[PDB]
């Protein structure tokens, strides 16, 4: 309710391409409100799931969840002027390996955790 | 890498007979040493794979550098049909290559009684003819066990072993804790009459064949102390390493006055193998009753195996060291590989630890009886399926739940194990059985004596040429298992001949081999 | 003192539609799964979501009935400490026996009262 | 990561290797999504 | 300043030993330890053979000598640390009735169980009084590791030294440990069992196995009989000396070199 | 432009076990009038693209553009009374080839023809 996405390129499979405007999905949000069109934008957004490209939906969320817009105090130089290490690693490993395992041989496939009795 | 052999053993029994060479054992102060490594090292860790080729091959290195060996256990348990069904080579053979290339030692089968080399129950004359032919192809020590410890159940293969003018080595199995006043019904009063009578039914030699290696060694002292003021003839000890203090109890059975004991070469011992040979001997070295054995040697040959021993990679188990749950499951070491391997096989390799548990209820639930090849076997069934089936000993023997119980459960129950003394739990075998009805007297003696002349008829019209007694003993033992080697035999010729790694691979791109 | 917790005693959209509702506003979510609905997207679209159905207190129940057990609902209500059952539709959403366990537990039915439901 | 205070972290997916050569896995951490960027060795 | 820290982290006994037992270089741990208020075990580390008359420099006064040094230095234990299990059950039956005729303190027996045969010496030892010994848990033992503390146990189960430990639990935690251990598939040794040869050459447990896979990465695979030799023969060409982390190390570059 | 989705329990990849309401996503079109409504709904309702598991939607583009729903005369009984091939070839002759070529000479290794 309130939503209207522009959709079109963005589907699992797509193909993503650094020849074009990098627009993956225009978003739009309605409220009878101005103050509710911003917390139905934030919903939205926070919702999307987009695995394989990153996105701004993180600074989508930033703008709108600010101080200077929220309230309409703001201007055109407005923009102008204004755990992840534990997944580092678990990504770092992920795609090349620990080098003390890398090169001999793996656990059965196949193996019970230990439970502490 | 010497001159000719100095003579051993052998000469000691071809002069003596069987009766007074016992009586050598008992009266000689150096503790004796079978070697295992042939026959119970690999069965135990590598699945009784090993083959002829690299067995026979070491034979006249044992003949020369360790010359004051008992006996080399290379025959018999598993290996004979093994090497049949899955080596595709013919274990009179193998014996033979073995006889030719240590004339100097005794060489050692482990017979179970009742069946031989048994996957079944034989007529007597069966039994009789195995026993002979074993004795013509090489074998002068018959360890003889009943997986039962029924001595009734081995009065035929005794006589028949002595008939032959051989070694007769009757072995009671250990089970349970002699020094657990807990557990009452295996205690020391079981064994010393176990032994006694196993004196009169004519044994030359009484063994203690703990399967499991369940015996400790504060125990192992008040056992050979009492067994030897029971019995006068020589007692030998066989055990192995599950705990991984087997060889503790093999230096205590030692101080302890034991006649002789077993173990195998370093490469292939401890876990479920026997204690280590190599150290064993010097521990003892300087002692009293000191082996004199050559640990340059031992360690030369041992390394032999240790070679060998990486061709056969495939039949390495997952077992990683010592485990002392071996005294609450008591699982015998020539079957907790096939097992626990087995159990992976069915979607059962994470519940293994819970599998042990019911396997020790169930022995219970059977009335706790000896477990040995094979009823071993029939054990690790009811707990294979009570975990299948997550099933619980009231729920086994439960009105209201229609279990269907494995053949081998069916079987042993109805009596083709024999007996245990205090007989069969009657609920369960009533359930179990399923109408059909059970039995109590000796299975040998209910079976139609088998007649050869006709037997040997089909097999010889089977193959289409005349077989040898030994071949014929083959048959008789396995029929389906010999009809299959002996055609696949004359397919592809003496494969034996081939070295392992050939036997198993083939060859290479452009690789050379020599084949005698 | 305002409702801040909200669970979901539905699943589907119309649990996604009042996660949604219920989001834009500040309010936090609770949602509630099966065995065999272990990968409905409502379960990870809530704030939170505990099982309903399975495990060593139960045999266990069947797909729907487990949506359906009263027995479960409130066990899941409390476990979070939410304080408004939105039952949605269809499902349990017109029973009293839902809302007799939701006063059994203290809890707020989002709808018309108990005897209503009769 | 504490006493607390568990993180629940699910692979999503991984992208081939860019230029630059650095790589992209695509995680859920307690029910957020986050990207993280590796070189591939 | 190490010895201070390891002591406000939480270490009660430390187990202080030599590479070539020199009391000298142990005295300012030892100081250390005692200062910080903690527990001393000075180990003796065990080589050779004190029954073995071919081989004096290694015989029992040697042991019971630097028993009492130890003591004099303040030890707490006497700690017998058999790093490569090479302590035989007869000598075991031995020593340990000699150190605790030659000191008062409490004795420790540490040992390994590549010959397979650690658990006598470990039971042997028992009955001749010595104070305390150390096992691993079954699904770490066995082999260039401790002997099986579950299988110990068990021996002594109900004798006059019963050390009271609930097999079930040990059954318990072992299997944990089995757990535990299946995940490091990656850094699990090729040898398969006990080896005799460890009286020839007297590799340590740590390093018997690293040496095996430093006589392999250097092509010597089928020597590991003539490197046996050599490390032997360096050995005593060094004038047979305690080997055990650093030693050891220095004795096997020879070995190999020799090769 | 005027069309509010209500889904969420469907993607790529998904599972659909059949336990429940198999209510894949809620169209809903709106317009500036009833008709522009129809033709509205009838364009997403075609636009969409599902694959793996079996739809409706031929089923539901039958059902607003019969003209009992266009000007409204229906009743409550109007409804219950109312390439793979071409990748397969190819992936065949990749692996056996064609017969009446596969044992001839072949083409240079080419200019595919251009048209003027
Ligand atoms: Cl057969
Ligand atoms: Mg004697
Ligand atoms: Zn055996
Ligand atoms: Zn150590």
């Amino acid at each position: 309710f309130g939503i209207r996405l522009d959709g079109g390129t963005s589907y699992s499979g797509a193909i993503i391409t650094r020849y074009y405007d990098p627009l993956l999905v225009k978003v739009t949000a309605w409220a009878p409100n101005p103050l509710e069109a911003i917390s139905r934008m934030d919903r939205a957004l926070r919702e999307f799931r987009i695995r394989g490209v990153a996105t701004n939906l993180t600074f989508l969320e930033a703008i709108i969840g600010h101080p200077k817009f929220r309230d309409n105090s703001y201007t055109t130089r407005f923009i102008d002027t204004t755990a992840t290490k534990l997944l580092t690693y678990l990504a770092d490993v992920t795609v090349n390996g620990h080098p003390e395992a890398k090169d001999r041989p793996k656990p059965l496939e196949n193996a019970a955790r230990p439970v502490v009795p | 890498y010497g001159n000719g052999v100095k003579d051993g053993t052998k000469q000691l029994l071809d002069t003596l007979g069987p009766k007074k060479f016992g009586e050598w054992m008992r009266n000689e102060k150096r503790v004796l040493l079978t070697d295992t490594t042939m026959r119970d090292g690999h069965q135990s860790l590598l699945a009784t794979r090993m083959r002829t080729y690299d067995i026979a091959r070491i034979a006249g290195t044992y003949s020369h550098a360790l010359p004051n060996l008992l006996s080399l256990e290379c025959w018999g348990g598993a290996t004979f049909d093994v090497s049949m069904r899955f080596l595709t080579e013919d274990p009179w053979e193998r014996l033979a290559l073995i006889r030719e290339g240590a004339p100097n030692l005794l060489l050692q089968m482990l017979l179970r009684g009742a069946n031989g080399v048994g996957y079944t129950n034989y007529p007597d004359n069966v039994v009789k003819y195995f026993v002979r032919q074993a004795a013509k192809g090489g074998i002068d020590l018959f360890r003889v066990f009943d997986c039962l410890n029924w001595v009734e159940n081995m009065r035929v293969s005794m006589d028949a072993i002595a008939e032959e003018n051989k070694l007769c080595e009757a072995a009671i199995c250990y089970t349970g804790d002699i020094l657990n006043s807990a557990r009452p019904k295996y205690d020391l009063k079981y064994y010393t009459n176990l032994a006694v009578e196993l004196e009169k039914a004519g044994a030359h030699i009484i063994a203690v064949k703990d399967m499991a290696g369940l015996l400790k060694p504060a125990a192992a002292k008040v056992l050979f102390k009492a067994l030897r003021e029971a019995t006068g003839l020589p007692i030998h000890f066989h055990t192995h390493d599950t705990s991984g203090i087997a060889a503790a109890t093999v230096l205590a059975a030692v101080e302890a006055g034991v006649d002789a004991v077993d173990a195998a070469m370093d490469a292939l011992s401890g876990n479920t193998s026997q204690p280590c040979l190599g150290s064993i001997v010097e521990a003892l070295s300087g002692s009293e009753r000191d082996p004199g054995l050559d640990p340059a040697w031992i360690r030369r040959i041992s390394f032999y195996w240790e070679a060998v021993r990486n061709q056969y990679a495939a039949f390495e188990s997952d077992l990683k060291g010592p485990a002392s749950e071996v005294y609450l499951h008591e699982m015998p070491g020539g079957q907790f590989t096939n097992l626990k391997e087995q159990a992976r096989s069915l979607g059962l390799e994470t519940r293994w630890h819970q599998v042990a548990q019911a396997y020790a209820d169930a022995n219970q639930m059977f009335g706790d009886i000896v477990k040995v090849a094979p009823s071993s076997k029939v054990v690790g069934d009811m707990a294979l399926m009570m975990v299948s089936q997550d099933l619980t000993v009231a729920d086994v023997v439960s009105p209201d739940r229609e279990v269907s119980f494995p053949e081998s459960v069916v079987s042993m129950l109805k009596g083709d194990l024999g007996q245990p003394p205090s007989g069969w739990p009657e609920a369960l075998q009533k359930k179990a059985l399923k109408g059909e009805k059970p039995y109590t007297v000796r299975p040998g003696s209910l079976l139609k004596e088998a007649d050869l002349d006709a037997e040997r008829k089909v097999i010889e019209k089977k193959l289409e040429r005349e077989v040898s007694d030994f071949e014929f003993a083959s048959y008789l033992m396995y029929p389906k298992v010999f009809t299959d080697f002996a055609l696949a035999s004359d397919t592809y010729g003496p494969v034996s001949v081939l070295p392992t790694p050939a036997y198993f691979y083939g060859l290479a791109d452009g690789e050379e081999l020599f084949a005698d | 003192g305002p409702i801040s917790k909200i669970l979901v005693a539905n699943r589907s959209e119309i649990a996604i539609r009042v996660f949604r509702a219920a989001n834009e506003l500040g309010i936090k979510t609770v949602a509630i799964w099966a065995e065999e609905d272990k990968l409905a997207l409502h379960r990870f679209k809530a704030d939170e979501s505990y099982q309903v159905g399975r495990g060593p207190h139960l045999r266990d129940l069947g797909p729907i009935e487990s949506y359906l057990s009263i027995d479960e609902v409130i066990r899941v209500a409390k476990l979070s400490g939410a304080d408004a059952i939105h039952p949605g539709y269809g499902l349990l959403s017109e029973s009293p026996e839902f809302v007799d366990a939701c006063n059994k537990a203290g809890i707020i039915f989002i709808g018309p009262k108990a005897d209503t439901m009769r | 990561i504490e006493k607390g205070k568990t993180l629940v972290i699910v692979n999503q997916a991984v992208s081939a290797t860019d230029s630059q050569g650095m790589v992209t896995v695509f995680f859920e951490l307690n029910g957020q999504p986050r990207r993280i960027k590796v070189p591939d060795r």
